[PDB]
């Protein structure tokens, strides 16, 4: 980890009313390292090692940032809040000591080959407090992202809340949205690209203009691929303006229409608001 | 060959300005100072550094190692004048009507 | 918030045949200002009305970048894209009103200590138009993340997509992953660490080579902890290439092996593709 200096300003009451060359010998001096925090923040401090940073080996800029790779012995001391770090404990278990924060204070830290295991788990100590987290949270999640946030400073009191994130995977919802059952009393809604998912999940709730009839399924979807269909499976079913335990307050077709998966919602009461939310999917690819 | 020159990009101390304004162009300089020539010369030259020139100053006559000049309009050589003309008026035959 | 000037680039056709201080003395002005815009970006800035982030105590840049904190009398003007900011309405519900932007333009936001709620909501004006928003969008959630996205700008019409999130919180899936259903007719696929949930629930589509045969179930699973078992809720079922009412395409079993939930799946058929997708979990921590 090189160390940053915050900024560092030039006058300009100098110069051209005094020594040049000395005003300026101090500028640069700051100019240098004030790069040096920028390129360091967004590429390997292990390039300082390296030309300094200079060179077209040296530190580049990163539009993502970089997360900072080092050894052990570095994160063996308090490691600054506001830090883009990698760290992988194939090695090791590693305890990464994070300094006493404040409100609002992140430490962004990934494991990019996701060497972290049970067997290469991942210790951290926010001074006096992580929220959620007795001690110091340990972390066997590959390809998990570690993300602490301040959420208390106070006097004493830095209280870290906790994020955590698989860095990678699927995690789109195919379609979400919102709509009024129309005076025709349905509508076609394409959901997906026929193709994008073999599995998918959604809840729809259709509920009145004036909110008393709502109704609210439990959709589970089986799209068939060669059949060009989806198959269906609901249950759990639940109401309130319910005027019928038959099918009621709306209705809930499918369909795949336009190379999407097409639900088919009908309710025989007009101004009916449902809402299309697909909360999870699925699909098949290439075996491993 | 002296030049008057740098302090670029209109910063305080050169006191060298061109000034458009008024309709017109102000153009100053400070006085001219000369010395150690050790020889006879005659004239003197305004050159603009990026090249050709700006102006001769003729010197009136010949002087020997050292020049000193003022601009007696207070040291603005040029004022530039564009007033009052209009090019196109022409005359030509007209019928007066009525 | 500092307000930031472009970038502003020094002409090197000045300093050594012309007037070094002068065109240094510009410069200076930049670079200055320069790099204000960077740590005014990275850190916080009410550190300018500190040493002018100079000093330690200066603006310092977060590779995590940071989320400007400021009050709502600046706020109170239109604030530019591009920006992260931090805000926390416990004091009172705010407007954050945003400059028409461009297609790309982003508006990045934050509560931090989450004291945002219906008595501590957010609004924002975009201008013109943000998608999905009719008029100004209110926001009451704790801990979500104000962003902004501008995907139309056009000629007037600046389009702003919305996304929102928990800035905190268990967003991971422990298994997701395909394969292909052996010539043995089925494997066993370590799910998570034992110990990683209480619950988890996961979608498995098992789906024939020539994709005729897929099937598919809703997998509600119970982790045993004392008796390091996995207890199943399957219901919901739903099939293609189903030759049989019975069990049919493939076979879903669960256990945990080597410390990992590891649920084996079985097919008669051979060549069946599998995708196991974790899609929700749950597990136990301290009270409060």
């Amino acid at each position: 980890m090189f160390i940053q200096e915050p900024k560092k300003l030039i006058d300009t009451g100098e110069i051209g009313n005094a020594s040049t060359g000395d005003i300026l010998f101090d500028g640069g001096n700051k100019i240098n390292s004030d790069f040096n925090a920028i390129y360091n923040a967004f590429g390997d401090q292990r390039k300082m090692a390296v030309a300094n940073g200079t060179g077209a080996d040296g530190q580049i800029i990163h539009a993502t940032g970089y997360y900072q790779k080092h050894s052990i012995t570095e994160y063996a001391t308090p490691v600054k809040v506001g830090t883009r770090h990698d760290i992988d404990t194939s090695t090791v278990g590693v305890k990464v000591i994070i300094e006493r924060g404040e409100l609002g204070d992140c430490v962004e830290f990934i494991n990019s080959n996701g060497s972290i295991s049970v067997t290469n788990p991942l210790t951290i100590q926010a001074i006096d407090s992580i929220k959620g987290v007795s001690g110091n949270l340990v972390v066997t999640s590959p390809y998990s992202k570690v993300t602490l946030r301040c959420i208390s400073s106070d006097n004493s009191t830095s209280v870290w809340n906790y994020s955590i994130e698989s860095m990678f995977g699927q995690k789109e919802s195919p379609a979400e949205g919102t709509w009024n059952i129309s005076t025709s009393g349905s509508v076609d809604i394409p959901l997906f690209h026929r193709t994008e998912y073999n599995m998918a999940k959604l809840l729809v709730t259709c509920q009145s203009v004036d909110g008393r009839k709502i109704k609210t399924a439990e959709i589970n979807i089986l799209v068939d691929t060669v059949n060009s269909e989806v198959i269906s499976s609901e249950y759990a079913v639940m109401r309130v303006g319910n005027e019928t335990e038959e099918d009621e307050i709306a209705n809930i077709a499918f369909s795949i229409k336009e190379n999407y998966v097409t639900a088919t919602i009908s309710s025989s009461t007009v101004g009916m608001r449902a809402a299309v939310k697909v909360i999870a999917t699925q699909k098949i690819g290439v075996a491993q | 060959t002296k030049v008057i020159e740098n302090i670029p990009e209109t910063s305080p101390d050169r006191l060298v300005h061109e000034y458009w304004d008024d309709g017109d162009c102000t153009i100053v300089m400070p006085n001219v100072k000369f010395t150690g020539f050790k020889k006879y010369a005659s004239g003197m030259l305004f050159y603009k550094a990026s090249g050709e020139i700006i102006s001769y100053y003729d010197f009136n006559y010949r002087v020997r190692d050292t020049v000193e000049i003022i601009w007696k309009p207070t040291e603005v050589f040029l004022k530039a004048f564009l007033q009052n003309q209009e090019h196109e008026t022409p005359w030509s035959p007209e019928e007066e009507r009525g």
